[PDB]
RNA sequence: GUCCAAGUCCGAGAGGGAAAGAACCCAGACCAUCAGCUAAGGUCCCCAAAUAUAUGCUAAGUUGAAAGAACGAGGUUUGUCU
RNA sequence: CCGACACAGGUAGUUGAGGAGAGAAUCCUAAGGUGCUCGAGAUAUUCAUGGCUAAGGAAUUAGGCAAAAUAGACCUGUAACU
RNA sequence: CACGAAUGGUGUAACGAUCUGGACACUGUCUCAGCCAUGAGCUCGGUGAAAUUGUAGUAACGGUGAAGAUGCCGUUUACCCG
RNA sequence: CCCAAGAGUUCAUAUCGACGGGGGGGUUUGGCACCUCGAUGUCGGCUCGUCACAUCCUGGGGCUGGAGAAGGUCCCAAGGGUUGGGCUGUUCGCCCAUUAAAGUGGUACGCGAGCUGGGUUCAGAACGUCGUGAGACAGUUCGGUCUCUAUCUACUGCGGGCGUUAGAAAUUUGAGUGGAUCUGAUUCUAGUACGAGAGGACCGAAUUGGACUAACCUCUAGUGUAUCUGUUGUCCCGCCAGGGGCACCGCAGAGUAGCUACGUUGGGAAGGGAUAAGCGCUGAAAGCAUAUAAGCGCGAAACCCACCACAAGAUGAGAUUUCUUUUAAGGAUCGUGGAAGAUGACCACGUUGAUAGGCUAUAGAUGUAAAGGCAGUAAUGUCAUAGUCGAGUAGUACUAAUAAUCCG
């Protein structure tokens, strides 16, 4: 029984769960656009919502927050620099996730992570 | 909740200090009993002087209890000792004295001999 | 446990009937006239159209 | 509506602001064979739990060398002018060391 | 006699001479008769009453028809009465009004589903044994379920492990509290089954 | 107080004689038992 | 159950009957036939043939398969004496 | 290398660092070497290895089996018996 | 019934992964089980065995029977496949 | 069960009953050796139950050497219940404390492809006794491997196909099946009836518990590897400050949602029919008598209803309202999620959308963040009820739910 349990334990501990959301967090700050499964980026786009969140506002406690979560002095000054001032305004949804079928070792079904104020040639409707 | 092999605390001037519970009266496969409630004992200390003797076996009722028992408003009571009082042959209390307080429960089961000589209630 | 009886071709047939395979939900997109997958991304021509429109211009 | 219940079904009390650390005295109206009188239980707050209109907290004393514990719901038709000495100045939320531990020493800090 | 009502939530209230009471919240809406059953078509007297309204959208034509032989359109729960107190007739409508302040009631509701649940939860089952004293993977088996040779088969009915899941459940005369009516309260006293927003049907 | 047990007969329909029915009411109401 | 004696059967034996039974009752199978007569046992239906005839008993569903006691009783039919 | 295997086994000797430490114990790291040749979802029953449990504290069981409890340095003190 | 003095008799400080009885502390051993994490298990993609096997479209009851019936007799029950 | 010498103050049958006799059952010890030695695993205990009544309690009566209360005996009755420990491997048995009671038995002395191996029949060693000896004991003591991935049937759950005579969306009747049937204490009746006193009721009416069971998380309590805080060792972010990794979640203090009990609520209530033992009306056979032969009135936790759940594959496949009458009604694939769930299935939503997430607020958890100023020599305290989280709630399309298809 799970009747309320909102978090994916993706099969692994509880420190090389945060440890890989951690690791994607700033590869897909760094490069806009990453290739993972479908469970994984669902996970992924929690745990970056509110990151991106707080980068709104550049203040010395928000840049420890969120150092704290990404790890990586590098993926910090990439989310401050330039995302931020790209996103802008937006109330909310600062990603979007799209299936491009399946892999071929063990056939896991696959996601396009993106961030949505970085690709210019797609609008959804 | 005391129950069978549970080791209290005698709390009166009947010459007992740690007595062990044998059985919870007032049923088949009665499990638990709460303040207000009679078991049988039997007397493992008996205080040099006293007026009991080790190994008798006795009844006595619960009075204080470590678990937090609730009353009908709402309200819960809880103490800090499994303590106990020894009773005679009949419904009646042996001694003349209660250390520490009591439960306010000891009173809707007419136990006004225990209830009117405690410090506390 | 060991089995007692080999089992027959008749009884190991019927119990091959929910053993089928299942055909994918395949789409047409009315762009590109290109098959994919139902609510999946395809890639035509170094790029990636998704409703109409191109997500990814690898050109 | 569960909150236009609670606010309405619920008479809401006038008790001044406490909570963990604070001493108080809390003046009960105890019921006997036909007839009320009010009684007075002195101790330090140990917690308060709840949300509201089903919030307790608890408060503990040392009767002689016993100590007692009680449980009140704030909103009881019972309780009447709860009464504030000391005041506060812990470290917790829920200070339940206090329970298993006595003497001279661990009585209480004072607020400054 | 019968209602259709939503659970909302448990709280606790406290009675006019002392004691405190747990109570339970079932926003009782406004149920619309929707067809009496009479007992010359049919076969018997009773009649069904809707609860909540739906739109345009999911609704079926079969309900829309349905539902225009009478008052408010297709509804969410759909349930039928019988043995009620007042003769009505199509259209009509039923707040909360029936119940009064101290009656008993006896809602029936739908509990939670715990999925497949082995022996020890469903039925009670206690382990095979101790823990340590040689217990080798039985702490929490069924142990045997039958006899030798005689009769060489299970019995029909043996306890074993399923979906225990959420079946309907009534709870035999609770007390009803608040009857406020400007807001369907329906306050009664003690538990339901099911969990928050869920339909309950409140007969009396 | 004290309850009243009102013992009336009635012609029952199954068979044609006179069977009989008692129950325990209050004192002041087998007034109206024994009218029905 | 076991050990002898006088027979029969199974053993080494098909077929019919008792609902199904190696021995109980009838009866000793060279084949083929969409022929007839009978044995044991049966003729309301399952299931071939009598809801056949004449006389009396049973009220217990006794009984319609086999198999029961010491001891009770104002159940009933019938013969003699009295 | 020896074990049928690209096998959780066995295989003499030399060098074998830092912080805290008596220590080659123990925890984290140096240089160096690896992620152990099937993965992804989901988070039933159940098993294996683990964590925490209100009140009681051996009432369990053939049996305190298994767990828990004491555990370091420096001082005070330490019985019958021999 | 049926110990007995170098196939040694009687005691004995220290010792024993020895056997037996009792006490304190401690605890899920138990009253009485409850919650959580990973591996296995469950679903999907790849590779892919073995023990076992007269043929099988493989029910229950009462009974019979080489004396304890899925396969025989009578009755009852049961849509086909996982 | 039959006869009844007696015993019972006298009186065989209130109660017991010798000397004798007639049967039922197959739970003990036996008799036989009929299936199994190309294996039917044996005692005790645990879990799980199920059946008979030859009934321990509760239920209804007859007699009494039954004044009342407590008794004795017999009859009807199987719905539910029928405790925990000390000793012993024990079955059994004795004892301790309760209870309304602590039933007798069967199912391979139920159940080892369900568990343990404490006892017994494996190999080691020792004692008593027998034998010259190797060795043995219905003599005792210490130790000593319990194998197997479920094919068929039997059960507990969940699905797909087809049929119900054109097809769908809903609501239901009920041929039936399953579940629960426990009971104590106190008060009034009433210290009344009865009894010389002591003692002490029938019937009826209320209050409150024990065990069992179902639901739920408002309260209490547990967990809560979401979350918050304190702290130890070492490494890392170039250094200080501040953080992160590992050390059982490093340890320690709390903890929302969820799941649970140790918690809360409810239930076994009431009312019918035919009855068993048994109690009566009228009345003959048999001018009397007789509860029976005709006909009637009562009579139990047993049976059929009744309470709850399921139920038209009930092939005997039911009924009603509405819609469409063949690519129509409608269903499905796929996607967003769940209070649903192993997988199927179920439920809400799919742009004329609030289904999930984000965002804005908040119930709430933790406990006063970072940077800076002030006080001291410093550790530290204060400005500073703030920071972080928010598994819940409400509002907003910012992100994802297509512009396909299939069956009909």
């Amino acid at each position: 029984m799970r009747h309320g349990k909102k978090i994916n334990h993706l099969s692994r501990q509880t420190g090389h769960r945060k440890a890989m959301l951690a690791n994607m967090a700033c590869s897909l700050i760094e490069h806009k656009r990453i290739n993972t499964t479908v469970a994984k980026a669902k996970a992924l786009k929690q745990f970056v919502e509110p990151l991106i969140t707080k980068s709104k506002e550049d203040t010395t406690h928000n840049r420890r927050i969120v150092f704290a979560y990404l790890r990586s002095k590098y993926a910090v000054t990439d989310l401050f620099r330039d995302v931020a001032a790209k996103v802008g305004d937006r109330p909310g949804g600062y990603t979007r996730i799209i299936k491009v079928g399946n892999r071929l070792g063990d056939n896991a079904d696959m996601a396009m992570i993106e961030l949505v104020d970085f690709n210019e040639l797609y609008n959804g409707g | 909740m005391v129950q069978q092999e549970s080791r209290l605390k005698v709390a009166d001037n009947t010459g007992a200090k740690e007595v062990l519970t044998i059985r919870v009266l007032g049923g088949t496969k009665r499990r638990y009993a709460s303040v207000g409630d009679k078991i049988v004992v039997s007397i493992k200390d008996a205080t040099p002087n006293g007026n009991v003797k080790k190994g008798a076996v006795s009844t006595a009722v619960v009075v204080r209890t470590k678990k937090e028992v609730r009353r009908a408003d709402g309200s819960y009571i809880r103490f800090d000792d499994n303590a106990c009082v020894l009773l005679n042959a009949a419904g009646e209390m042996r001694g003349t004295r209660v250390f520490g307080p009591v439960a306010r429960e000891l009173r809707e089961k007419q136990f006004m001999k225990i209830v009117s000589l405690a410090p506390e209630v | 446990a060991h089995p007692k009886r080999k089992t027959s071709k008749t009884r190991r047939d019927k119990r091959r009937t929910h053993y089928k395979a299942t055909v994918a939900q395949i789409a047409t997109c009315p762009i590109t006239g290109e098959a994919h997958l139902y609510h999946r991304a395809y890639w035509h021509e170094g790029k990636m159209y998704y409703r109409g429109q191109v997500v990814i211009d690898k050109s | 509506l569960l909150k236009f219940v609670q606010n309405e079904f619920v008479a809401k009390k006038d008790f001044p602001d406490f909570g963990a650390g604070d001493t108080i005295t809390v003046f009960y109206e105890i019921k006997e064979g036909e007839k009320t009188r009010t009684q007075f239980f002195k101790g330090v707050v140990i917690q308060r739990r709840g949300s509201g209109t089903t919030e307790t907290f608890t408060i503990r004393k040392m009767s002689g060398a016993i100590g007692v514990e009680r449980i009140f719901p704030v909103n009881l038709p019972a309780l009447q002018k709860i009464e504030i000495n000391k005041k506060g100045a812990v470290r917790r939320a829920r200070i339940f060391y206090f329970r298993e531990l006595t003497g001279k020493k661990a009585k209480i800090k004072d607020k400054l | 006699s019968g209602l259709i009502g939503k659970k909302i939530g448990m709280t606790s209230i406290f009675d006019e001479n002392g004691k405190n009471i747990p109570c339970t919240v079932i926003e009782a809406g406004p149920c619309v008769v929707t067809q009496v059953r009479t007992n010359e078509v049919d076969g018997y007297e009773a009649l069904q009453l809707g609860f909540d309204d739906k739109n345009e959208k999911h609704s079926t034509k079969a309900a829309l028809g349905h539902f225009k032989k009478a008052g408010t359109v297709a509804k969410k729960k759909v349930v039928e009465f019988q043995d009620f107190a007042a003769a009505q007739a199509l259209g009509d409508l039923i707040d909360v009004s029936i119940f009064e302040e101290g009656e008993f009631v006896d809602v029936q509701g739908v509990s939670k589903g715990k999925g497949f649940q082995g022996v020890v939860k469903r039925h009670g089952f206690g382990g095979v044994g101790q823990a340590t004293h040689g217990q080798h993977q039985r702490l929490r088996a069924p142990g045997s379920v039958g006899a030798s040779s005689y009769p060489s088969r299970v019995f029909k009915g043996m306890r074993m492990a399923g979906r225990m899941g959420g079946d309907n459940v009534k709870v035999q005369n609770l007390r009803v509290l608040k009857v406020v009516a400007e807001k369907n309260l329906l306050v009664v006293k003690g538990c339901i089954p099911g969990h928050k927003n869920s339909y309950v049907i409140i007969q009396k | 107080k004290r309850l009243s047990k009102a013992i009336k007969m009635v012609k029952s329909p199954k068979t044609g004689a006179y069977i009989f029915v008692e129950s325990i009411m209050a004192p002041e109401l087998v007034d109206e038992f024994l009218k029905k």
